[PDB]
């Protein structure tokens, strides 16, 4: 699982220069349980 | 004298005269309730016949005695319990002393409360008389509060007529009633003294003897008695104990209650040697010479407990005790003292409960497997919610039944874990074997309340690096991220110096801050994205040959829906390397002749461990001016698990909202040096050296000593040369000694005219020299006898042949 | 003023090719979000000189490359937070270039707080204070903290304080119009206190006429896919939603005929910030409550003001690891639970692991169950009714608890110790009592045990179960009351006694020092000594203030200077079944100052230092005051002191001799030291020489010898210890060839 | 009603010179529950 | 050989720039490794 | 010399409404049994 300050950095290894996507919790899905590429590439913007 | 079964007496004393005529009580002896009678009608009254009590002995609340001298002066030694004391004294208003005297060993059981006016109580050391004090205890009375002119026989005269033992780090004289004293005293010949006159007790007597050699001088029996004398073990032909019974002395104790119809008293048999009161488990009897055989009717030993539920606070395990099944439990024993060797010597027989067991504000024991072959709760009885096992505050319990071996099985009932503080969750994981895990209802577990103290920490980590080389320790480990890596708040490092591997994880706490345990704590250390390198966290001790012991613990905030768990590392010895020596603990050299020094030292405890000590010898040059002179908090914990778990929340709701010349000796300090002068200083240096390739001693430590001399070496050989000239003059020359004693510094000349008195003259070294011998000038004419002496730093010479010269008219 | 226009709050992460929008303009937050695949460099080419005003709060995360803060906002003066960020209006968060702040015309922040953390680059953190704003801002700027005599209006260059309606600043202060920020309400071209009726109020800071609302409600008609909000006329004020008990009629807030709660169904069914609190205030039908405050910071009175118009909760309410609660007075209006959902084992209501809940005050409360100490728990079992519908399976300090109002035959309380007596209520069977427990704590607005005393027959007398409560502040009332432990018993009901609270004050006693003492000259002949009220002195309370002349120092006069242990012992007490079970078997000059804090001290000489003793009295026959301070101080000197009057005498001898004599000053600064003779000669440079009072006493005046031929003319000038006097008259004289 | 000794402090009031009767018990009779003279005469040797 | 034993931690894991660290914050070993390992 | 019962009396007698404080025995209790008490040390043997 990834929790906390890996996630800053686990999500731009995901994200990049695509930025990040806006307009239950994250830390849910990525500390509480394990987190795949899918999710982490989802909140990436498309 | 007969063996009159168990009595007991109340406010009238007409009754207290059936004890005349019997020697031995078969059972059990209570004088209680003795209200409104006076101490003329008890001081009349003796009863010196009575040597056994087989059951318990106890006074209560009886009103006019004042002590047990008169009424038990021969009671000799006291099988069915009352409580846990076999002389239970309690609630006396006229009573002083014990007067148990006579009474010499309970090995099962102990013996006061509530005795306003009782004294003499702790002076007496119970651990020969019982077993174990570990049961005793000595509580509110007269001596509670020290008011006591405790005044031991032959102290007032100043004599130890009676013997004096030590405990709890003091040293005094015991006696029992001030005109007797202690019966309990050399066990194995240790403190006695005088005992009865004079002289100690052997090993198979007990306490008091005239003589140690002889077992029938011998008063008192330690393991047992021939009718005569003590014995290593009872003979054929001829006790409960402490004593050897022929065969038909049981036959007599049996068929006394086989004939009387008393309830109270014991068809006495025999088995294994023994007069034993009842046969062992699978034992019957059919009469004949009544000795206890087993049958192919194996049938267990059932308690028939009259009560329903024998309530737990020694005596009651007792009567229990010798059963393999209770027909009927409740544990409420206290003080936090382990008396539970005790109760598996009585439980351990325990193989069946009928009832259900029940364990309620326990404090003195500490484990739970002392049920060795329990295998069975019956639980015909149950607790309300039908519990066929219950625990509730529990403090002290730290193991419950270790499954790996036990098979128990549950007929009927559930069980019942509240308020466990100190009790691992581990555990009641474990119990659900039993076969309890399904059956009808599962009402078992108080969760949080369980494990308050102590815990059950599940993970261990495997320890790495350990550096003790000098007076200091590094420690490297491995670093464990839980699951989410915020939640393990640090390391709890526990260490403590473990003199011998015995290292449990509490090993006792004083709430004073004196606790025994060394903590640290270590702050998680930072970590990178790649797992190739992971800065480990160490740490290193504050100050060595001694023994150290380390246990590492972390430190996690608990969640509701996460299953952290803490981690844990086993403890683990460790010691240092080599350290310098201390100087030979304060040596001296006297001279021990007049060519040897004898040196001694002392092993300095500064460093201890493996231990040569070197010995250097050099000479003190003379001193020059006698060559020149002339002669002639939870509190603060619970915050900061609620800031931490704040943290956590914020940042995670943060992103929530973000994202999408020497001689040597070993071991012995002591040597002679030789080939020394007569009169010189040696100056001696030590050296305590512990080791021994390049052996490493420490700094030294200067002593000295100066030989004896010899007087008579000082001595001149021969008579003194004389010159006379015609102007009165005489010139003296005489011979120096060869081996003066140090250094001669004057010499002593005495001159008499024929029939005249003396004078004496005295010559300096630096006269001597200056003069070339001793001139003696304007003396009278006629004859002159003169003799010289010698004179050393030491001491004085021998006078040398007379010499007589004559002065021209 | 404003200089600007408006925009609606944004938040932006790609890159630094949005924020170029917020040149020009904020009705709400400006987030700078995921700031990471940047540099310095771009950064560095952009400002914000316009904003000048934000509502709710600003927030920075994630941003890599920027140094400071400095120009970004070089003009934004204050937050007022109609919204907050988690009790929060500021956060900047994973700076690791930022290292100032650079918001130096900050000013305030009406609600909320601020949160700055977890920077490796900032820095200054403990140059800033936050009391001003809801020391320094960087090493180009500094706190504009305004005096406390312009309050919260704002303060200029020259110290004048801003207009009332002006808030932190003002482009022109006493300008309403001026204003850089308005006190409570802004109107087109001035900053106005209540919105003239016509311009209603906005977000408790504008006044806008009917046109904003109105095209802000035309906008929401026209949006069916766009959560905005319909703005309504109420009580002068322009609000997001009319409150309960007022209704639309689609043609202003009307009252409602019939009642009509406004209901809550939010999402989820299931919630858990004190933004959260903030939607839900002025709801009143919870379609769907927890408590997690964590913290153990004071908030419900603020969520007193979301959750007073609560009427019923559609789902069960669990106060949960609530660490911060204090009460759940707060549901001061909340009614009926309604029985529509439940929890696990059917706690509709489920308390756990609270920390400092000190519940309501039943003796008037009537809340309702539908569904789902111990004391409350039976004031709750009975008053509020958890019996008989329910059946069973329904630890701490103080814990109000429960039992029968008993009394105290004696009370005593002097200074700090409160002697208790009472009547023993012996239970049914008096060996019931286990001990008495006496209740005691501190009430601005404790136990101990107690062996039950040994009971005596007869109703003569029986040395009454008493105690000393040891601990009180020698003036603050405490509240005591005393519950007894009855042993329980299979068929007879015992609950014991308990006692009623009483409130007891222990009489003043002396005062201590008063706090923070100057003794500061406010003029040649007065010494104003200030103080402070302290807390010490532990009683009521005037001040008493001496001083003394101090005289000079004697060397001046002639210097030449030309855990367990607890449950064993609750667990021993052999004392209670031992001889239970075997019962089984026998039985078979000075001044005062009132109410101020200042004292003009006069009297005084000019240059005469004064030992100041300084106490309080709590009462005016026989002084109780307080522990003595002393300070020294001295008064302003006075050059008037030093001057010596008239000329200075001269003798002239052939052989270039010169006597010369002057006055001594009369009355000196204290004392003098020495004299400063200045000679010159005609056309010539000038020369000094130095006469100590020794000097002048030994030569009666001052010799001058080896003069060379001439014209002459001296001056003298005396030196004391605050410095010298005043220049005597020149005199000339001739020195012979 | 009465406590430990003084129960039979009274006891003994309720027995006298009559002494004591020898050869769910007065816990749960004169412990919990209050305990009159009429119950405590019972104990009395008849 | 108090400063002997702390130089000795110091290589195996003092000049002004780590004096003033030690000064201000509590002992580490993490910071022994850290002004260690360059 | 006075018993442990005896002098608490008398200092409850001095004393009026201050009660006792019992003095464990090297207190007052241990002092009077071996010298003379007075008047002016019973302010420490006050029930605090």
């Amino acid at each position: 699982t990834l929790c906390g300050a890996e996630l800053v950095d686990a999500l731009q290894f995901v994200c990049g220069d695509r930025g990040f996507y806006f307009n239950t919790g994250i830390v849910d899905e990525c500390c509480f349980r394990s987190c795949d590429l899918r999710r982490l590439e989802m909140y990436c913007a498309p | 004298g007969e063996v009159c079964p168990g009595m007991d007496i109340r406010n009238n004393l007409t009754r207290l005269h059936e004890l005349e005529n019997c020697s031995v009580i078969e059972g059990h002896l209570q004088i209680l309730l003795m209200f409104k009678t006076r101490p003329e009608d008890f001081r009349d009254l003796s009863f010196p016949k009575l040597i056994m009590i087989t059951d318990y002995l106890l006074l209560f609340r009886v009103y006019g005695l004042e002590s047990l001298k008169d009424l038990f002066p021969n009671l000799t030694v006291i099988s069915r319990l009352f409580f846990n004391y076999a002389l239970v004294i309690f609630e006396m208003v006229h009573l002083k002393e014990l007067g148990l005297y006579n009474l010499m060993n309970i090995t099962r059981g102990s013996v006061i409360e509530k005795n306003n006016e009782l004294c003499y109580l702790a002076t007496i050391d119970w651990s020969r008389i019982l077993d174990s004090v570990e049961d005793n205890y000595i509580v509110l009375n007269k001596d509670d509060n020290e008011e006591c002119g405790d005044i031991c026989p032959g102290t007032a005269k100043g004599k130890t007529n009676c013997p004096a033992t030590v405990i709890n780090g003091q040293f005094v004289e015991r006696c029992w009633t001030h005109s007797h004293c202690q019966k309990v005293c050399p066990t194995i010949c240790k403190s006695h003294g005088c005992t009865a006159e004079g002289l100690c007790c052997h090993s198979e007597c007990l306490g008091n003897c005239s003589q140690p050699d002889d077992p029938t001088k011998c008063v008192a029996c330690r393991n047992f008695y021939l009718d005569g004398r003590c014995v290593e073990t009872c003979p054929p032909p001829y006790f409960q104990d402490w004593r050897c019974v022929n065969f038909s002395f049981c036959q007599d104790l049996h068929h006394k209650c086989k004939n009387s119809r008393r309830q109270g008293c014991h068809q006495y048999v025999i088995h294994n040697n023994k007069c034993i009161p009842e046969c062992p488990s699978g034992y019957t009897m059919n009469s004949s010479n009544l000795l206890c055989t087993p049958c192919l009717g194996p049938c267990p030993k059932v308690c028939h407990l009259l009560e329903g539920e024998k309530t737990i606070d020694v005596t009651s395990a007792q009567e229990l005790r010798g059963c393999t099944v209770i027909n009927g439990l409740i544990i409420n024993i206290r003080g936090g003292n382990n008396l539970a060797a005790e109760l598996e010597a009585n439980l351990g027989l325990i193989e069946e409960i009928s009832g259900y067991l029940k364990i309620r504000r326990s404090y003195a024991l500490v484990s739970l497997s002392f049920f060795r072959k329990l295998r069975l709760i019956r639980g015909e009885t149950l607790e309300i919610g039908n519990y066929s096992f219950y625990a509730l505050d529990n403090q002290n319990l730290r193991q419950l039944w270790d499954w790996s071996k036990h098979n128990l099985t549950i007929t009927q009932g559930k069980l019942f874990f509240h308020y466990n503080p100190k009790l691992c969750l581990s555990e009641i994981h474990k119990m659900e074997v039993s076969g309890t895990k399904g059956r009808q209802e599962r009402n078992d577990i108080a969760l949080k309340t369980n494990g308050d103290q102590a815990s059950c920490e599940n993970e261990l980590l495997k320890f790495s690096y350990i550096r003790t080389s000098f007076d200091k320790i590094l420690l490297r480990w491995e670093p464990y991220w839980p699951p989410d890596f915020r939640d393990l708040l640090g390391f709890m490092l526990f260490y403590k110096e473990a003199p011998y591997q015995n290292v449990t994880e509490f090993d006792g706490q004083d709430a004073c801050g004196s606790n025994s345990w060394t903590v640290v704590d270590i702050d998680p250390p930072l970590r990178s994205n790649d797992p190739k390198s992971q800065n480990h966290p160490g740490w290193l001790m504050r100050g060595p040959w001694t023994q150290y012991a380390i246990f590492v613990k972390t430190l996690v905030t608990f969640s509701d829906e996460r299953r952290t768990y803490g981690a844990k590392s086993d403890i683990i010895y460790v010691q240092t390397d080599a350290t310098n020596p201390s100087v030979p603990l304060d040596p001296i050299s006297v001279s021990n002749s007049s060519s040897q020094i004898i040196l001694k030292w002392k092993p300095p405890s500064d460093p201890n461990g493996n231990i040569h000590y070197l010995v250097f010898w050099e000479r003190q040059a003379e001193d020059s001016e006698l060559f020149e002179l002339d002669y002639c908090t939870d509190s603060q914990i619970l915050k900061e698990l609620e800031e931490s778990s704040f943290r956590k929340t914020f940042e995670d709701y943060l992103h929530n909202v973000v994202f999408v010349p020497f001689e040597k000796v070993v071991n012995k300090e002591s040597l002679v040096i030789s080939g020394l002068r007569h009169f010189t200083g040696y100056r001696i240096e030590l050296q305590a050296c512990n080791q021994d390739p390049e052996e490493r001693c420490s700094v030294a430590a200067y002593v000295s000593a100066r030989t004896m001399p010899e007087a008579k070496a000082d001595d001149i050989v021969g008579p003194v040369t004389h010159e006379i000239f015609e102007n009165n003059v005489v010139h003296l020359m005489w011979q120096e000694p060869k081996e003066p004693n140090g250094l001669i510094v004057l010499y002593e000349v005495s001159y008499r005219r024929y029939g005249d008195e003396e004078l004496h003259l005295c010559v300096s070294r630096k006269h001597f020299a200056l003069e070339r011998g001793c001139r003696l000038r304007g003396l009278s004419p006629g004859n002159y006898s003169v003799r010289i002496r010698a004179t050393s730093l030491a001491g004085n010479g021998s006078w040398t042949e007379p010499t007589y010269f004559y002065v021209t008219d």
